[PDB]
């Protein structure tokens, strides 16, 4: 069967898994414990000289500035259970994609799953018109060319789609690596716009991910349906099945190249 | 209360001497006729027995069926219009939510079996050549009868 | 007030209030 | 003390299918109340078929059969087979299916028989998987007719299995 | 009152030594077309 | 014949209106009742709390400021109506084409 | 033939695409409505509207 996009997602989602989250798993772990230690003991600390020499506001304002620190510490730490945001997104991307806009009742399927049949669809098409083609010695590259058709209109549609479905894997990857140097960026004023800017690609690439689950999904599956009833019978037009097909392909080209444009004009209203 | 001077008594177990099968001394209409229709066979009437069936079966279920007539085992092939087959339901008795045993026997013109059937019904069919077969909307969703080990 | 107010929230739940086929297979009967 | 729990144990009237004659209630309760190789073999069949088959859109019939043909030790290793991430439940789930039919069945003792049967996997993409062969072996004896109807109308009998395994042929 | 239960109810069962059996608005017009296929057809194995 | 837009358009408006058109409905008519009697007895209690209590200009600030929450809050609640308008947007592209 | 093919699929395809483009949006925003006309409530959530 046609598997591509099931094996290549799976190895992004290895490769971000072992460097960028693995790494930010082991570095929290490891620091963890000092930390805590070292936070709990400089409390103690400061709460003895500001009770003795140095100026304080003991009950108010030393209480409020140590809960403000406690949380955000937490919070931060609770970075530490990476795996299950991990898990979090490469499962909000099949549920998604499945059944909520295409209405038809899912064993279970993900993403790659999915791409994979539909192509797989387009390329025995593709496969019977090269037979076609092998059939018909002399005239017979008419067959071939029918073949290259389906075959290019297929792959190019799915390549689309699944690449930026990875982009956004990727992207989300990276950024959540990198969460603990922009969420410490809260400490201090001036570091406030990185994770600003830090909140804002997440948005970014967390509606690309949505849009592009949803829409690709529905898209592919339309093909791949399409796909899946073409014939070289007597009984059905050439032209009109290839037609169809070339529609159908450069129809969801235009619009998947839309949604890029509309995930990042959406983060960018929403002023972060 | 306790007393109630009211008492109940037990159904008495038949043993079947030769089967060691016992057996305690609307649904029911379908699962029959379904069963019936389904496993009997005869050239001259089948035409019914097989369109009536799929009409009380799921697709699912409707292709498991069609698929007994076809290749060089089919039905049509095996008994065409050289053998029949007899069926006739001694006992049905549902058991849950959609589900049913039907215990039955088999003989051949020219053996005793047990069906479990998941079923539901869809309501009334818009033809009249469903609704005159059909008119409940009974559907087989899941079939599985089995036959009894060596002579049963 | 409550007058109009109720006679809105009325109208609006008057709005609110206001708001199986067999399977394809080869033929039964074949020539015998 | 006089109140209207444990009534009269079910009685099972054994009726001879060839002379007709009638049994009544007997020892047998506290004894094998299954009798006669016939009958026996029906039991261990319908215990094995039900047991080892899977079925989504069935199942909680035969689970809830086999339990009641089971004695609790052999009902919590049944319980078991539906549990954890390799439950049957999430293995089979509503993607796969197994068919079983037993092939013969003879009694070899007190209390136990062999059971000779086969089972395959069916699924969801229309494919089956090679049948394979199987032997059970079964520890049995009956409790007497049970007094529920929801238990009578399955094993009036009180067919139970006290020990079970089946091993590849 | 225990003391004296009522006389045993009485018990008697029957048994078929052939069958070995043990004893102690819509719906007229579609049970009509059923009985009418059956009544005026035939054939002597059914 | 060639029949391949009509079946595809009816096939993205069943999606269109199952999961974005009556999820919407279905959300909107579960909260009318409720919203609508919480923002009547709010707009009492609040009307009695201000008069005797925090100050407010009862004649103007009140009742403007209640009149503006209201038509914003009908006319947002009015959305309800959302079969008319995905309809008002099917019959759009056939009409004028 | 192929020619002709492409140029016919070319050119319907990206019309109706667009047009699918505009109708999807529309139909996303009608939806979406009620939540951004509540935004004039407000005076900071008045940009959303």
């Amino acid at each position: 069967a046609f598997e591509l996009f099931t094996p290549l997602f799976n190895k992004i989602d290895q490769t971000t898994a072992t460097y960028v989250t693995d790494i930010s798993s082991r570095a929290i772990a490891a620091i963890t414990p000092v930390v805590s230690v070292g936070l709990t003991l400089g409390f103690i600390t400061y709460g003895w000289l500001i009770i003795r020499g140095a100026v304080e506001m003991p009950v108010a304002e030393f209480l409020n500035r140590c809960l403000r620190i406690g949380i955000i510490v937490s919070i931060a730490l609770a970075g530490g259970l990476y795996q299950g945001e991990i898990a979090n997104a490469i499962t909000t991307v099949p549920d998604e994609l499945a059944s909520a806009l295409l209405g038809n009742p899912t064993q279970g399927a993900s993403a790659a799953a999915l791409v994979d049949q539909s192509a797989q669809q387009g390329f025995d098409r593709a496969s019977e018109a090269f037979e076609e083609a092998g059939f018909f010695s002399s005239d017979g590259l008419l067959y071939g060319l029918f073949g290259i058709i389906i075959l290019l209109a297929t792959g190019l549609l799915a390549a689309i789609g699944g690449a930026f479905l990875l982009l956004a894997k990727i992207a989300l990857a990276l950024l959540a690596g990198l969460g603990p140097l922009f969420i410490l960026a809260l400490i201090w004023q001036p570091t406030h716009r990185f994770f600003d800017q830090w909140a804002q690609q997440v948005l970014n690439y967390g509606l690309l991910i949505v849009l592009f689950a949803a829409v690709f999904g529905l898209l592919m599956q339309i093909f791949g349906s399409y796909m899946a009833d073409l014939r070289f019978d007597g009984a059905q037009n050439v032209a009109y099945a290839i037609g169809g097909s070339v529609i159908l392909s450069i129809v969801s080209i235009v619009l998947l190249m839309q949604l890029p444009s509309i995930a990042s004009g959406l983060a960018g209203g929403i002023g972060l | 209360v306790g007393f109630s001077q009211p008492a109940p008594a037990p159904l008495v177990l038949r043993v079947d001497n030769a089967t060691g099968a016992v057996d305690v001394v609307v649904d029911t209409y379908w699962l029959n006729q379904y069963v019936l229709n389904r496993e009997a066979y005869d050239y001259n009437t089948i035409q019914m027995n097989y369109d009536t069936t799929a009409l009380l079966s799921a697709p699912a279920v409707q292709q498991d069926y069609y698929k007994l007539f076809d290749g060089s085992n089919a039905r049509d092939r095996v008994l065409g219009n050289k053998a029949r087959i007899t069926v006739r339901v001694r006992s049905i008795q549902p058991n849950g939510r959609g589900q049913a045993t039907v215990r039955f026997t088999t003989q051949q013109h020219n053996q005793h079996q047990i069906a479990t059937i998941g079923y539901t019904y869809i309501g009334a069919p818009m033809r009249s050549s469903d609704r005159l077969l059909n008119p409940l909307g009974f559907q087989v969703t899941s079939y599985r009868a089995d036959p009894e080990i060596l002579n049963n | 007030l409550l007058c109009v107010i109720a006679v809105v929230l009325v109208t609006l739940s008057y709005k609110a209030y206001k708001v199986q086929v067999i399977p394809g297979y080869t033929p039964r009967p074949i020539r015998p | 003390v006089g109140f209207s729990q444990p009534a009269p144990a079910p009685l099972v009237l054994r009726v001879d299918n060839a002379t007709g004659a009638v049994d009544v209630v007997t020892t047998l309760r506290e004894h094998e109340s299954s009798y006669g190789e016939v009958v026996d073999t029906y039991w261990l069949n319908q215990y094995v078929l039900n047991r080892e088959a899977y079925d989504y859109n069935t199942i909680q019939m035969n689970y809830d059969t086999t339990a009641l043909l089971s004695a609790p030790a052999v009902q919590q290793d049944y319980y078991k087979l539906f549990d954890g991430s390799n439950a049957r439940d999430r293995v089979l789930g509503n993607k796969a299916r197994i068919t079983v039919r037993v092939r013969s069945i003879q009694p070899n003792g007190r209390g136990q028989a062999t059971v000779r049967f086969t089972t395959q996997q069916h699924n969801s993409n229309g494919t089956v998987e090679a049948p394979q062969h199987q032997i059970a072996t079964i520890g049995y004896t009956y409790i007497g007719a049970p007094m529920r109807s929801s238990d009578r109308l399955l094993n009036p009998l009180g067919f139970q299995v006290t020990s079970y395994r089946a091993d590849p042929e």
